[PDB]
DNA sequence: TATATATATATATATATATATATATATATATATATATATATATATATATATATATATATATATATATATATATATATATATATATATATATATATATATATATATATATATATATATATATATATATATATATATATATATATATATATATATATATATATATATATATATATATATATATATATATATATATATATATATATATATATATATATATATATAT
DNA sequence: ATATATATATATATATATATATATATATATATATATATATATATATATATATATATATATATATATATATATATATATATATATATATATATATATATATATATATATATATATATATATATATATATATATATATATATATATATATATATATATATATATATATATATATATATATATATATATATATATATATATATATATATATATATATATATATATATA
């Protein structure tokens, strides 16, 4: 017993593994160049909409849901992220009261929600424009967070998640990460990019 | 892909569409050389088989729903459109509540799909006779939980 | 239950799923070459009948939608937006009377349509010139759009779908989005896709 | 992966995909010619075979140890989430003490994972009728220790 | 009988053993390019985790170990290394209580066990700074060790082996071998590399 | 490589990587042209498979030797560590000793085992009822001697 | 080369081998494109085939020779080294002398490998049992010799 | 140039820090000088493109003939020139081959054993990894499947008529090409048949005996 | 029992030799001749088909239009929802196998030595031969082209003229006008870069110091070869 301890997570290469793989799949199904866009435009989307938000998310709140719930039992933490910013955010399909509801009686204390909450807003209103816009300038606390989002979210009908999608960053150019004004601080990330290839002779 | 009615044919496409897709899975590169081989294809076909077999019996409750609401919207004289719509609920509630029971009360959801449904809930429709008819969503949406409790017999 | 969320749209790469999965079936029917003009040719019809006219309408209108109807349910005003430039522009088969009269009562508040009808001529006529001109110097309301689509429709006769089809756009040419006036605007799009194949080493 | 129910699909789709790292391991560089020649394509076949009926013969232990983790917590009322963890849990315990016992006291491993579930462990379930329950970690974890030396009979 | 005396190590050509064999294993998944940097990125990884950490860890301690119970029956003591710096730092995960137990209950003498995990502890608070910061500037001793790692343990509950994993040192940057104050050193390995190359022909 | 129990799936796997060997040493740099060939492709399927053979034939004696330190060690409580120590001295002393006597007396390499395991020679093992126990290097090691001899009719 | 005792696997080996040298022999340069085809190729396998067929039908009496020899050291209780040093004695006995016969009298190849295994003659070997042995090995040359001429009834 | 040590002198290097002079870099903004990029309209300067025709210049293409310079070709014969083939022997040169032995070099092989190299295998814990599997949910991406409708695209289908391109069918005759069929005889290539004898090759068959090989039958011991 | 060995011996047939001889048939020569074919000429004529024209129609099908509609499936959207998979991330945990560690052994191969032999080839030399092809000489004819000449004639091509005429592109004017670039202005902006300042602070260098120390090579001595 007790084989291994293996470890998910983006490792630098889950983009090549993705690509590989389903390179290798659908050669089956398009030939080689028709194979080969597939998946470039494939991963490409997946990046900008997943890695974008999602797992800059994680790696934000990482350490306190360490904090609050050390414990390899953070998998409905994680839950709730996903469904803050999937079913809340970008979609107002439900209100507070859905996931406070819904995570006490799955056995989460109601203020670590409201925590959770304040701060996976705080920071996606840094990432996408539209919800900042939507919250305006709050900052979400587990003392005002419940009544402001339930605001947001009633005042906005339910919304078709192909905003959720694709589109809400696909409309908005945003800074970028190579910019002056707050877009010149995370370049250090692509930087190694680049002197990996030097170093390949690519 | 177009409205079609649930029959053998449908069961026939996926089971083929599944065998491409797992010729295309065990040959990575190689798909050629696997295409050649029988055994391997033997295999491949019956796995296809088992997937459709699988998929197929985890389907009949999603069946009776879309029945159940289409008998209802017969009733009360209701455009294909929103029929479908209140099938994807009727699937929704029976998923989420009945079978597995994710953590949400029903009245909650029910109000869910009323904000979803709004525009505000009192829906008025012209049949063919031309008399308009005036139907409540939320009603109708209470009605088909009740009957769908029947249905499993909760 | 509730396995996974899908989002349906034009991802950038629809015309290689298109085109890749087309030359497979066919190549079964031509043998490669003559597959390979065919899927060219039938992506490329696609590409400059639906998505320069559907597409743009949908992209264009799909903020007001939300405004109006907010909700997963907005169905019945995409089918209503696409009889709308298929039924009563480009071929004169219908009036505003009978679309109007289908879908109150399909259950639709009429001004609703109204104002709808109204704003998809307001851009038809922006992307058409034959529909251009047949509406004239004319900006449609929901207290004027009935009665001039009404006097256009009867004043023409049924249109055989070969307009709707493919020869409007193939008998006449327009500015390019690639030249001066009022084409010097949106290259940005097809910009992007430039920039793709040098990444690529294409 | 995502979460599926273990079903014959599983023992195809281990086996063809088995197939898949046989055929790229034998013919490091040579991949092609090796799945040109059908005397090692019968051969890399059987090989993936023996691998899938040794890894299915190996995994009725766990399966046995989630049933029963499922059952307890059935009669429990306690969220999917839990439901997996207490799986994990009692296969951890199965594998490193019942069966091989690496030198750890039982109550060792209690207390650890007792630690893993901290936050602390008389969690608050609201049930389907909206009947708020609590349970304690630390006794169903014990509870269903018992229950496994039970099974084995040990 | 008595064929060979084989002896495992990191033999500066595992990095090449372990790329070549498993390229040639994902040439028929991925292709050349997709398997070349599929294998570049997963020795990277390997080797900024295990090589840095484990490598450096065995050959500090191999001297003591044979000190202590010279023999090629040290495997124990190896075990005992590899649950130390996973199982205890890194993750708070159980207690030096449960080491020492378990490994007297395997014939290990219990302070032999408590001075492994000084020594061991105090290398690892120069290898990975975050260890060092928990644990503060105390020396460990077989007479102070067990209550300050009991301590730290009882302090911090389970973490997720994530941390343990790649995070670790991938969110801090550390000083190189190539910089002043403590890193001025090492080179010298380094510096053999480049020779071999330039001998090469490279 | 991990521990894995000796199975048919191991003498496949040996099987394969043997091919890959012997295709990589006949056509030195000439690999593909013979990987296409069939008929020294057959050449080096039975080549391998003599190959497998051979190390199968020359291996149960060792198989034999682990079989009687596991009873031992099992009758004993011995931790895995050691049980697989003491495999590794009754296959030594069964092939230098007992195959081809190379020229050394029982005793010596019995003593030489001996600081082998030294640290001294008497350790105290906790086993699962919490009762320790003790037991002599020096002692169990002469006892699979002995067991040895039976075992060939020595 | 580390000793193996011969088997069908050397006569495999030795073949493959002879198939890369051949291969290499014909295209003095051009070894690729006489890679390519296939005609050259079974003219080159048959080649090797034939020549480890010669190789085979004449080795037999050295295997004899070294068997004999092997009988007589068990006989006497000699250390391998000294048994494969009188192997080596044997097989070039027989070939200079009976076989060929070139110039030159028995005694006097029996003092040159007498010369050759001098430090003199007398070598005290110690038995697994502990009592140690002496053997001549004039007398045990001169043993093996009229051995030998027993085999091929000389 | 080496061999021991000691200098000066300066080439680097690495030690710790400090300057100076720079080369960049990122930090924020400001200049100037440029390199581009737009965003709208004006230049002159090519660059093509037209759209109209007209030039001169040359690239080809014809149409008729004439040259010249060549490239081949055939007609007949004659040279030199070298290629390579046979007909006669002789050389050198080296390609293998064989006949006896002796080398060195190396390819394996076996005989004992000893190293090291990594190839796998079996005995217990850490890696990245993917093989997955589950077991719990959540994503995006996708393959499909529904459920209502709407498109465009093409797959057929039917409805009515019209084309075009073919596939056959018929209705008259006329071709060429061919498959046969006759009707006369003549060839050639065969397939058999006969009539005479002779072969070689092999199928059996005898007539005597001798083998090996194996097919079964007749005296006691094992699997 | 059936079948396999360990000796002796039959009969029986399976073949094979060891000689002589049949008859029979398998081919093959050797001549003469049939007969039946398989084709092929040689003329004449059918008949039947395979095509092809030569006109006029069909029906049938293959496509394509020309309008209208289906139903069906190929895709694509439009929205809600599933189900099944392809991956991915979340956390926990097994088993399996694929590579790497961390010790102890195997066996197995890839080598490398450590001595002694083989055997087999790869070459090399040591004499004597071959045959074989590689060339070269020493006397003669073939195609064979490789040229050249020595006349005549083609055809074909390379060009060049000698007229007329195209078409085509190479440029150049003549006029008008596009569109696309090349640079230049004309204003307002960007972004990017080249530098230069304007302060700060790094990092990497090029040097220069400021003490210590190496190794390295540039020389110079201080004895020696």
């Amino acid at each position: 017993g007790r084989q291994s301890h293996k470890k998910i997570d983006v490792r630098n290469d889950t983009s090549t593994r993705y690509k590989g793989k389903l390179y290798g799949i659908f050669v089956n199904y398009m030939g080689e160049k028709y194979a080969q866009q597939l998946v470039e435009n494939m991963y490409s989307n997946y990046n900008d909409v997943f890695v974008e938000i999602y797992n800059k998310m994680h790696n934000a709140l990482r350490p306190t849901l360490v904090k609050l719930a050390g414990a390899g039992a953070t998998f409905p933490l994680w839950q709730l992220v996903n469904e803050a910013i999937y079913a809340v955010y970008l979609t107002h399909k439900e209100t507070a009261s859905f996931l406070v509801t819904k995570y006490v009686a799955r056995g989460v204390p109601a203020m670590t929600v409201k925590t959770l909450l304040a701060e996976v807003g705080n920071q996606l209103k840094e990432l996408v424009p539209a919800v900042a816009e939507q919250i305006g300038s709050v900052t979400l606390d587990h003392t005002n967070v419940v009544s402001t989002v339930d605001n947001i979210v009633t005042s906005m009908p339910a919304l078709p998640n192909s905003y959720a999608g694709v589109l809400m960053k696909t409309k908005v150019p945003t800074v970028t990460p190579h910019y002056a004004g707050t877009g010149t601080f995370s370049s250090m990330e692509s930087a190694y990019k680049a002197l990996e290839d030097i170093e390949r002779g690519l | 892909r177009r409205n079609r009615r649930l029959s053998s044919a449908s069961v026939y496409r996926y089971y083929l569409k599944r065998i491409s897709m797992n010729i295309g899975t065990t040959g990575h590169v190689n798909g050629l050389s696997i295409a050649g081989n029988p055994e391997i294809m033997r295999a491949i076909a019956r796995l296809s088989e088992q997937e459709t077999y699988n998929w197929v019996t985890d389907y009949a409750p999603s069946h009776l729903a879309k029945e159940v609401v289409k008998q209802i919207s017969g009733k009360y004289n209701i455009p294909g459109a929103y029929q479908g719509l209140l099938m994807a609920f009727a699937e929704k509630v029976l998923a989420n509540y009945i079978l597995d029971y994710k953590g949400e009360p029903l009245v909650e959801i029910h109000h869910n799909f009323l904000w979803e449904l709004m525009q505000g809930f009192i829906y008025t429709f012209v049949r063919k006779d031309g008399k308009p008819v005036t139907v409540d969503m939320s009603k109708v949406l209470t009605e088909i939980e009740d009957a769908l409790f029947k249905l499993v017999k909760k």
